[PDB]
RNA sequence: GUGUAAAGUUCCUUCGACGAGUCGAGUUGUUUGGGAAUGCAGCUCUAAGUGGGUGGUAAAUUCCAUCUAAAGCUAAAUAUUG
RNA sequence: UGACCUCAAAUCAGGUAGGACUACCCGCUGAACUUAAGCAUAUCAAUAAGCGGAGGAAAAGAAACCAACAGGGAUUGCCUCAGUAGCGGCGAGUGAAGCGGCAAAAGCUCAAAUUUGAAAUCUGGCGUCUUUGGCGUCCGAGUUGUAAUUUGAAGAAGGUAUCU
């Protein structure tokens, strides 16, 4: 709403909050990112270091579908088990019958190894796993089954 | 051709196949595509080619 | 038939026979008017390939179009701008000489629809084209189920709108990534990519 | 022109952008008219469904392998497997795609089952058919009657079987073999 | 057919292969008796191009490397130059009887 | 300009929150009276009538 | 209705024509996000028959994948200061 | 004494084109002010002005496509991809596409084939009728190719079990 703006409060005061000396002007300093190497260097060097220059190699026609690989950690791995059967699986799970967790079918590409698992065997199906994630899954008596 | 077709329609009126009433034609073949295919199929005995094509 | 032989022989353009025929026909076409009516296709096979039929209502014009680039038609070469726009020579027209041939022929025979065209011969000063046109008011065309379509008014001066084979070639109307800018029309694509789309509930 | 600790922006408004501003004031009007077109098209041809039966196909790319969606048309092999000619199929509400082929058996079998299910529910009228029988039918929605269903992810209990080689080691060895396959083959050929 | 894992050579999910009937469009490059015959008659009627005769002279004068460089300069690509030089050597072999 | 913002988005859950609050407020006699409704001769709120 | 017609359907054999100053190449100018060159155009060169095109780093060698150019028509969803 | 080819003439029989409108559409041609705190590449902008051509939509369109998958499957538009890959005195700036969700969905036609036991094709004149046309007849076009048959998804020619 305009009735809440300071334009309504500046009415009657000559300069509208812009100053009598400075005199709000069109474009003092240039337009946009002008002078980034000359008179706005003190700003870009302080707040955006690394702005100028090239780093790394180009990649013509980069298709981001190639690099799709969402991560799921181990402390979040048991959320893919059915909620209505999680407590039963956590109790009655054994080497003879352990829950299967299909991470790809839930939308994940790599299993990472942050956190701690319940000391309960699981069968984890993944496209990729980290070394520690698979070591921790095997330690609770589980296994990682690679899929594609 | 009109007279031949009239005869064949008379024969089909009589109940005949219209192929018996008309003898097999022995005529000159013409048409460039037709004659070229006849030569390629070794069916032409003699070809006369115009000199001003 | 003979059309296969005609096709294979026109591909040997540097053979003695074809060179002789091209010399003689280039002289004759240069001796005629810039635009003239051809009593028949000089390449019946090529005309067949391009939609010509030996019927009443199909017409052939031969036309002669000057070769080379497009000199900028500014007086004394002064462009009055920035140095990037100071070129006068070595500039090129964005349409082909085939398209220019089609458009001038269609302008001359304004009662016909330009169906298509083909190259016939060439020298240093001219390229020679034969343009296949169709009469939309002829009943042999109007009652032909394969050629009624060109009687409809959306095909008025299709050669002037780039809807012939040469025109679509110069417009870049092809499928794939090499034609991203021009697949559905260059200016349409630019307008689409430069339009600010605002919805009622802004996202 | 540049001031404070603020993000650097890319506001592409240096052309005559205000001449190409499309505001969708007609969103509700287009919704309503779109609904009316949809009702008229359905009532014109009732009880024939407005949607042709579409196949089920795997989505391309490594990112959408898992998903399965509606394709464009059933392949000629699939229609051959259910004994329908494509020319006839286009006239009984089945979509045909001459471009798609069946390298693998799974999608082929899924679409053959889908075609056989549609064929069992199909009822083709004729001259002998009366309006009482035609009125005995309701216009179904084919897209909902034969929905595209994602295969269920494997879940439940299964025996744990631990190979001697870890999965991480398997992936590392596969990467190494792919990376050095060419140079190793060249070395073996030279040797 | 696939390795069943997400990395390495022949990566990807295993599927049951189904034999695919080849499309007729894939026969496009194949030659036919009609085109071989017509092209042989057209070669007899037309003859050779000037650069093709020059190629033949270089091949006769043992300039295989020169003939390759000429055929690439004329035709444009190295693959087409290789096929043209092979065709002109077969022409010489068919002209030596 | 026509590309001024005219419609405003509200979270669906918050809109439902407010709907529930208004429905609940319809059963408070003091609120209905301050709202201005001549409800002094209605014996109780909510006022429920038979399906005829 | 002139339905010994027209069309589809299974299998075997023999075949299976498929667009040239065009593709493609060089160079010049312009253009493109297209970067040893995205498209277009001029000029020079100029093909082939499992050939040809594409596979976003130029080249040769070897594979693989995918389409089938240089001819043509076609409603709807889209645009609309008249 | 006559054909054919090419080219003419006629106030010959019958037609057709031009010009107008401007919001959208298909092309050509084409700036500079401006931004870069100067300025020449760049930007404005493949925009304004100029020229040619349409329709109720236009254009595009049934892959010489996208991809690199377990593969998708004509064209168009929306949402997203994405202010991203990339381009850029790598400065100011600029900048798409594939996938994915949806709206709408619709497919096809020639050329290249000997009808060769029969140019089976078509404009026009004349006559007639039930006249957006049918029938008869006569010239003409056309074999330097008009019909039927096939369009790569195929398909053709033979044989084939018969069915719908
Ligand atoms: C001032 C408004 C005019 C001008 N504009 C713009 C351009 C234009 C172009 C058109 O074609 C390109 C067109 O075609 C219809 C109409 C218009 C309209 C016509 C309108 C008058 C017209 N309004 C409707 C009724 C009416 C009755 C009359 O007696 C009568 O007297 C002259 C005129 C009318
Ligand atoms: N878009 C209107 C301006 C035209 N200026 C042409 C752009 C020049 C830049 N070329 C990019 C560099 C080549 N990769
Ligand atoms: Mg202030
Ligand atoms: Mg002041
Ligand atoms: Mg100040
Ligand atoms: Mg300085
Ligand atoms: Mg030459
Ligand atoms: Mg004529
Ligand atoms: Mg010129
Ligand atoms: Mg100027
Ligand atoms: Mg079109
Ligand atoms: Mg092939
Ligand atoms: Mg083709
Ligand atoms: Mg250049
Ligand atoms: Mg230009
Ligand atoms: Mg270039
Ligand atoms: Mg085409
Ligand atoms: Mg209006
Ligand atoms: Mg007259
Ligand atoms: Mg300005
Ligand atoms: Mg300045
Ligand atoms: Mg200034
Ligand atoms: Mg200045
Ligand atoms: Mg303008
Ligand atoms: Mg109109
Ligand atoms: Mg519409
Ligand atoms: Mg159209
Ligand atoms: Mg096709
Ligand atoms: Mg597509
Ligand atoms: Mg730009
Ligand atoms: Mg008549």
């Amino acid at each position: 709403p305009t009735r809440l703006t300071k334009t309504r409060k500046h009415r009657g005061n000559v300069s509208a909050g812009k100053g009598r000396i400075g005199k709000h002007r069109k474009h003092p300093g240039g337009r946009g990112k002008a002078g980034g190497q000359h008179h706005h260097r003190t700003n870009l060097d302080k707040y955006h270091p690394g702005y100028f220059g090239k780093v790394g190699m180009r990649y013509f026609h980069k298709q981001q579908n190639h690099f799709w690989r969402p991560e799921i950690n181990l402390d979040k791995l048991w959320t893919l088990v059915d909620s209505e059967k999680k407590d039963e699986y956590l109790s009655k799970s054994s080497a003879s019958a352990a829950p299967v967790i299909d991470t790809l079918a839930h939308g994940y590409g790599k299993v990472l190894g942050k956190g701690r698992l319940p000391e309960v065997p699981v069968i984890v199906k993944a496209r990729f796993v980290s070394k520690l994630a698979e070591e921790k899954i095997r330690a609770v008596g589980g296994v990682v089954e690679l899929v594609a | 051709k009109k007279e031949r077709l009239t005869k064949e329609a008379a024969a089909i009126a009589e109940g005949k196949t219209a192929k018996d009433v008309s003898p097999k034609p022995v005529v000159v073949k013409y048409g460039l595509n037709h004659v070229v295919s006849l030569i390629e199929n070794k069916k032409a005995k003699l070809v006369l080619i115009a000199n001003d094509v | 038939g003979a059309y296969k032989y005609l096709e294979e022989l026109q591909r040997k353009k540097q053979s003695d026979v074809m060179r002789f025929l091209y010399r003689v026909r280039c002289w004759e076409y240069r001796q005629k008017n810039v635009i003239h009516r051809a009593s028949r296709p000089s390449r019946p096979d090529k005309a067949r390939r391009l939609g010509y039929k030996a019927k009443q209502g199909f017409v052939i014009y031969r036309i002669r179009v000057r070769r080379g680039g497009r000199k900028r038609p500014v007086p004394k070469g002064a462009t009055y701008g920035k140095p990037t726009n100071q070129g006068v020579n070595q500039l090129k027209y964005q349409k082909s000489l085939r398209s220019t041939a089609e458009e001038r022929v269609g302008r001359r025979a304004s009662n016909l629809r330009v169906l298509n065209s083909y190259w016939v011969n060439q020298d240093s000063t001219y390229k020679y084209f034969e343009v296949i046109l169709v009469d939309p008011s002829h009943k042999a065309i109007r009652r032909d189920a394969r050629y009624n379509w060109i009687v409809n008014p959306v095909h008025k001066h299709r050669e002037a709108r780039g809807l012939t084979s040469a025109g679509k070639k110069s417009r870049g109307i092809n499928k794939g990534h090499l034609f991203n800018k021009t697949k559905a029309g260059r200016r349409h694509t630019w307008k689409k990519h430069n339009t600010l789309s605002l919805w009622r509930y802004r996202s | 022109a540049i001031s404070k600790n603020l993000p650097l922006l890319n506001n592409h408004f240096r052309k005559h952008w205000q001449e190409r501003v499309r505001v969708h004031f007609d969103q509700a009007g287009k919704k309503a008219s779109r609904r009316q077109s949809r009702l008229r098209k359905a009532a014109k041809i009732a009880p024939r469904p407005i949607d042709a039966l579409r196949p089920v196909v795997r989505a391309p790319t490594v990112k959408y392998n898992r998903k399965v969606r509606a394709g464009r048309g059933f392949t000629l092999a699939e229609l051959k497997a259910v004994g329908i000619a494509p020319k006839y199929a286009r006239t009984i509400g089945i979509s045909v795609d001459h471009r798609r082929q069946n390298k693998s058996q799974e999608t082929f079998d899924a679409n053959v089952a889908r075609l056989q299910e549609y064929k069992s529910k199909l009822v083709i009228f004729d001259k002998k058919t009366k309006a009482s029988e035609v009125a005995s039918f309701e216009q179904v929605d084919v897209s909902a009657t034969f929905p595209v269903e994602q295969p269920a992810p494997e879940s439940g209990l299964r025996a744990v079987e631990v190979p001697e080689q870890t999965a991480y080691r398997t992936l590392r060895l596969a990467r190494n073999e792919k990376k050095y396959k060419g140079i190793r083959e060249k070395r073996a050929k030279e040797k | 057919a696939k390795s069943g894992i997400a990395a390495g050579v022949n990566k990807g999910r295993k599927t049951t292969a189904k034999e695919v009937a080849p499309k007729i469009s894939y026969r496009k490059g194949a030659s036919s008796q009609r085109t071989v015959f017509v092209r042989s008659i057209v070669k007899e009627v037309a003859g050779l191009a000037p650069y093709e005769r020059r190629l033949i002279e270089l091949i006769r004068n043992a300039g295989e490397k020169r003939a390759k460089k000429l055929a690439k300069k004329r035709l444009g690509t190295h693959k087409r130059a290789l096929r043209k030089v092979e065709e002109m050597t077969q022409v010489i072999a068919e002209s030596r009887r | 300009k026509t590309w001024r913002r005219w419609n405003v988005k509200v979270n669906h859950n918050e809109k439902r929150y407010a709907t529930a609050s208004a429905i609940a407020a319809s059963a408070v006699t003091s609120l209905v009276l301050a709202r201005g409704h001549r409800v002094e001769q209605v014996k109780e709120l909510p006022l429920v009538v038979s399906n005829e």
